[PDB]
């Protein structure tokens, strides 16, 4: 049965540039007269919404910066205006029978400015060390590229595997994301040290930053 | 108003079953076709199945043949969806969508199925107090629990603007954790209150933690 | 490949586009299991011959002819009968095949009633044109 591959994979693209994903069908979804290959936008968490239908005619309510074109097996949506709402993955499907497959889809990822995060750390809880654990949390807030590194430090040793971390998808509105890291220790562990810290090294930043505290404040 | 809820997702052991629902209204309901779509966590769209209210037409993807059933309830405007000897491939988002051809014109919001051994642990909350200037920030620890998802909102919804919830991240436990925070002005730490509402339906797990200086 | 004459010339007989059409689309869920697979070539002439049968009752009737060009619809209809009769003769000659005559029929049925309903409107007749011309080939190919 027929199956699609979008390509690229994934895309990245500044605001106001043109953008074509492509969708290829391994057999024709084209009559000479219509070709029935339908696009899709999904935002992360939610559910998909179509664009085009059937290959070129524009859904209601779609702004024109979107479009599409092809028929037989190739076929080519395009964004002539890329906009920071636009951030989502796209996919194709078609209705050339059953089954009703859809392509893998593509990441669609907006480049802007470099934002340095801001950088705030926050020690367990007295709640929590009740309870046997200790967690410690980085959080950078609004920044991009995607790319960037946080090192955790106790009395100033370096860690390592034993912390976690976790990125927000991209805003729709300001095109940053957010990033949160946990560390991860026994109460026993966690009262053995004075100095916690995190070590924060993006390219926003001219060098590294640390914030840090020292525990029982 | 047209509006496709799914209900009856949660947590199964590997080979048992789940009946998923679909309740529509805001539209005559023999009408539109009603779908059944997957997406598993990460990955890609799969349709799973189709049901014609009008006529009576089913339509099935080759791979779900055996074991899942789709079907439905006119007075009640529901359709269902039966699944069967669920494996572990199976733990997906399942989409209640509808169409009147060719392609989706509504979708539901989803209703998570997790397909696993572990059993179900309901998470505790602890507060991300704010350092305490221009701005300030503050949150909510949601830790140890399974399955997803769990729910976050600040101020009974009152609170949205430069909200972060980050994705859950599973533990080396084999449980989830997951922060939520919130950035605020300096000025309204010990006037204004922050408080966090979690709820992890797979427990009935219901948390209001009142976030301080 | 007489058959893409087929498709060719229902091409042609398209007068209005679907796109002003879009209120009217229909789903008629072409029965497409009876077909290409498992029961591979030639198991499935029976299915076909029908199809064939059902497209040719169709297009016949003097709704159709107010419907579409009268030039066209003679070449096609020479061009039905001659796979129309190379079909029957295998059906007549050695090669639940009921069950999926029935299907068929019960799918060109709902493309009758759908007609009716529609008062046998242009964009009803476009869909149902841009339909067969689906299926068909979903049947050939």
């Amino acid at each position: 049965d027929i199956q699609m591959t979008q390509s690229p994979s994934s895309l990245s693209a500044s605001v106001g540039d043109r953008v074509t994903i492509t969708c290829r069908a391994s057999q024709s979804v084209s009559t000479s007269s219509y070709s029935y290959m339908h696009w899709y936008q999904q935002k992360p968490g939610k559910a998909p919404k179509v664009l085009i239908s059937y290959a070129s005619n524009l859904e209601s309510g779609v702004p024109s910066r979107f479009s599409g074109s092809g028929s037989g097996t190739d076929f080519t949506l395009t964004i002539s205006s890329l906009q920071p709402e636009d951030f989502a993955t796209y996919y194709c499907q078609h209705s050339w029978g059953i089954p009703r497959t859809f392509g893998q889809g593509t990441k669609v990822e907006i480049k802007r400015t470099v934002a340095a995060p801001s950088v705030f750390i926050f020690p367990p809880s007295d709640e929590q060390l009740k309870s046997g654990t200790a967690s410690v949390v980085c959080l950078l807030n609004n920044f991009y590229p995607r790319e960037a590194k946080v090192q955790w430090k106790v009395d100033n040793a370096l860690q390592s595997g034993n912390s976690q971390e976790s990125v927000t998808e991209q805003d729709s509105k300001d095109s940053t994301y957010s990033l949160s890291s946990t560390l991860t220790l026994s109460k026993a562990d966690y009262e053995k040290h004075k100095v916690y810290a995190c070590e924060v090294t993006h390219q926003g930043l001219s060098s590294p930053v640390t914030k840090s505290f020292n525990r029982g404040e | 108003e047209v509006q496709l809820v799914e209900s009856g997702g949660g947590l199964v052991q590997p080979g048992g079953s789940l009946r998923l629902s679909c309740a529509t209204s805001g539209y005559t309901f023999t009408e539109y076709i009603i779908h059944w779509v997957r997406q598993a966590p990460g990955k890609g769209l799969e349709w799973v199945a189709s049901i014609n209210p009008d006529y009576d037409i089913t339509n099935y993807n080759q791979r779900f043949k055996g074991r899942f059933t789709i079907s439905l309830d006119k007075s009640k405007r529901t359709a269902y969806l039966q699944m069967n000897s669920l494996r572990a491939e199976d733990t997906a988002v399942y989409y209640c969508a509808s169409w009147i051809s060719d392609f989706f014109d509504y979708w539901g919001q989803g209703t998570l199925v997790t397909v696993s051994s572990a059993s179900t642990k309901g998470p505790s909350v602890f507060p991300l107090a704010p350092s305490s200037g221009g701005t300030a920030a503050l949150g909510c620890l949601v830790k140890d629990y399974f399955p997803e998802p769990v729910t976050v909102s600040w101020n009974s919804g009152a609170l949205t603007s430069g909200v972060h919830t980050f994705p859950a991240v599973l533990q080396s436990s084999g449980l989830y954790s997951l922060s939520s925070v919130v950035t605020v002005p300096s000025s309204s730490l010990g006037t204004q209150t922050y408080i966090c509402n979690v709820n992890h339906k797979p427990s009935n797990t219901k948390v209001d933690k009142k976030v301080e200086p | 490949l007489g058959s893409r004459r087929t498709l060719m010339l229902l091409a042609q007989m398209r007068k209005i586009s679907l796109f002003s059409c879009l209120k009217d689309r229909h789903d008629f869920g072409f029965p497409q299991e009876e077909f290409g697979n498992q029961f591979q070539k030639a198991e499935t002439i029976p299915v076909l011959h029908e199809m064939i049968q059902q497209i040719f009752n169709l297009f016949s009737t003097k709704d159709s002819s107010a419907a579409w060009d009268e030039t066209l619809l003679d070449k096609f209809y020479t061009e039905l009968y001659q796979q129309l009769n190379d079909l029957e003769a295998c059906v007549i000659q050695g090669v639940m095949k009921e069950d999926s005559i029935l299907a068929v029929r019960k799918y060109f049925q709902r493309i009758t009633l759908y007609l009716k309903e529609k008062k046998y409107s242009p964009c009803a007749w476009e869909v149902v044109r841009a339909e067969i011309m689906r299926s068909f080939s979903l049947s050939t190919n």
